[PDB]
């Protein structure tokens, strides 16, 4: 009713943090190739300076 | 609505006459050899024995390979050109909207868009269809009514490139950012430096001096057996060119795509 | 209540007109000449041949790029423009009540929102659900009365930028931080400095002296092989800068996104 | 449609005349002695005792080993040639659409492509059939209609190699980018400068002082017991190298095999 | 049906990437040497910089 | 203007100002389109200055 389920935050960084238009249409690409049942099973790649996930 | 049927004015504007893309020249963006010699205000290129001043000609060639470099630096394309790309389909990018990704950004206007079999058309998409985000490169469809991949079923043609900007300080997505020039502009400088910093002195020399008949001058430089004579100006220009780059490659945003 | 119809004095208050975008200038926030001249008070910037003082065509031209530069440094609009965006369904920020982040802030004024169909108008939102949030960039509806995500669905019109300040030391949300300008001063007083940097002395000239019939002088210089000749200021001033940038990150927040 | 049998206009476009192949040169490519010279502005190269400049016939040689070391420092094919090849037949490659991948890139055309035994032709694919992208090397099959490998069933003739760039600043994915030029002229030229860097001065003078009745002369010069007269400016070259090659390492891709 | 079943990737490292050609016959002497029963219990010996597999 | 969230809204209708510190509160209204949909009582204002 009132949690926050979120499993974790994807942490992306560089020398700078991207613009919020590179990054909505980033999730443009991220929704158009990997969401639902039609993406399941692809894997991206990212060439970011370094990756993490914070399992929270 | 009525309009010049390729350019439906929500999904596919027009932005620039295929005439135009002809007209545009590298003065017409900033880049003049005037505008480096204005970032070497005080200073003249010359040869130390001819006299003779370093030509334009070598100001347009430093120029044309600057904006070379500022393409591949960043994943753009700044000056406009016709593109014709054969597209690979994938199942899963074909199913969200028919998503295809350019090869080349910003977008634009996209020119032509077929689904086809050895050159025939199977398929032309109404031109309502079309949906383009120009800086981003991304064409969709949003129709409104036995192997995972195949090669080269889509056609697409579309005009990539950045307009001069219209405003001072401003830029639309379609638009050159201010910047962009300056960066294309230092990366000329620092050749430009690196040629200079040969002829202050004659050619070696790092410390001189002359007495005769009881006048002294002695000289010394920027010069030396480890720093050539623009060392200093290269550095500051390099640490200028990091800066732009960080900014700029905040403004584009990170390279992706699903396996 | 009664007012110019978009502009609802608690959702949307207008805070410029939309002639005013037009009228505004570089000099109106005080980005000026005179203002850098302030800055290198008892300075002189002069072509070592001809004398004459550097014109003003350079200042203008570095404060525009230097607008540019901080423009992208932070992810914001300075000067007003007016910003015509299309955006993407995606379920989850729809059901948020029609949760939509502007890709440009602060907002001066949204000047048009509505959901459309291959241009055709679905629905035109009354302006009395507008929610905006200026300096966010967000705005949201509360209305008083077959795919997760869908391409452009959304038409919203805006104007994004900055307004001078109105009271000294003080500004709105919507009002450019006094500071601001110091830092595009800053970035432009490092190009003029990085100019003047080579005139001190005649160029590459690291060390003179000169003696004639017992009368000497001679001229010891901070240039040398590795540091040029404004290297102190440069460094201060890029130190400056630093702290700026800190502090208005700070004012300014992290990006984020929900995939 | 209708075309020369094997250059099927979408799939294996023409882009060069096999007679054409002859006629291109280095010189076609903006490779030439004076291109050197006018990156050596101010400098002249001289045989000490004899005062004869030194001849082109270097300059060519010098060249041609800098377009070898960059067609080998990128694995790319610059200059247009004739390649044949028998590639080896693996189930799973042919199972995805006859999938080969090239040993040279760019591919300009396809020329032949056969499945033999002995030398007799088992089949020749329709020139229709045949799916080419040029920039990746690609070549694949798209039909119209008891071991994993064996060696050499596949004979696949094509031309590799670049054209030269028909319009300022831009390229075609089968043209040179501007700036591979700029990486060849920087390997001449960091040779030329290694051969210049002994004659500046007489040999292993590193600081000379004459002095006679009461007339002093004195010349320090970039050489010393470690640094070499021209170190300088082959440190920075090899800086811009650096970056050329970084930009053109992100134009062509990582290499990859399956197993 | 449509999934990436690949183990994981292995990475060799060196000073330089291979050329293509040069990968490609670094492909028929694995194939040739270490695949199906005829290869089942061979080991490669190879003496490049650095080697590491990544499981995916 | 400051948004409604339901946790903070039962704790005392705590809102943390944007700026601070308080010289003092000039108005608090509970609104809906502009219209006031209740007006607190100023007796019931608690300031934290600082």
């Amino acid at each position: 009713s009132h949690g926050g389920t979120t499993r974790g935050i994807l942490q992306i960084r560089s020398d700078q943090q991207q613009s919020q238009h590179a990054l909505e249409n980033f999730k443009r690409e991220w929704k158009s190739s990997l969401s639902g049942i039609n993406g399941s099973w692809q894997i991206p790649v990212v060439m970011a300076d370094d990756i993490k996930f914070v399992n929270m | 609505l009525n309009y010049e049927y390729p350019y439906h004015p929500s999904g596919n504007p027009k932005h620039i006459d295929v005439s135009e893309i002809d007209n545009l020249t590298l003065a017409d963006y900033g880049w003049s050899p005037d505008a480096v010699k204005a970032y070497m205000f005080g200073i003249v290129v010359q040869n130390p024995d001819t006299g003779q001043p370093m030509g334009d000609e070598f100001y347009n060639h430093i120029l044309e390979r600057a904006v070379g470099k500022a393409e591949r630096a960043l994943d753009i394309s700044i000056l406009p050109d016709t593109q014709h790309e054969m597209r690979d389909y994938h199942e899963t990018e074909f199913n969200s909207y028919m998503f295809v990704h350019a090869y080349r950004k910003p977008i634009l206007q996209v020119e032509n868009l077929q689904l086809q079999f050895n050159g025939r058309p199977i398929y032309k998409y109404p031109a309502n269809w079309w949906k383009v985000e120009h800086l981003a490169g991304h064409v969709q469809l949003f129709p409104t009514a036995g192997a995972t991949f195949a090669p080269q079923m889509i056609r697409l043609e579309y005009v990539s490139g950045m307009l001069p900007r219209k405003k001072a300080g401003r830029n639309k997505p379609w638009e050159m950012p201010p910047e962009l020039e300056q960066l294309v502009i230092k990366y000329a400088l620092k050749e430009i430096y690196q040629v200079w910093g040969n002829l202050i002195i004659g050619a070696g020399i790092a410390n001189k001096t002359l007495e005769v008949d009881g006048i002294t001058e002695t000289i010394g430089t920027t010069q030396s057996a480890m720093y050539g004579g623009a060392s200093a100006q290269i550095l500051q220009i390099n640490e200028d060119i990091k800066e732009l780059l960080d900014g700029l490659r905040a403004y584009f945003g990170y390279n992706m795509i699903g396996l």
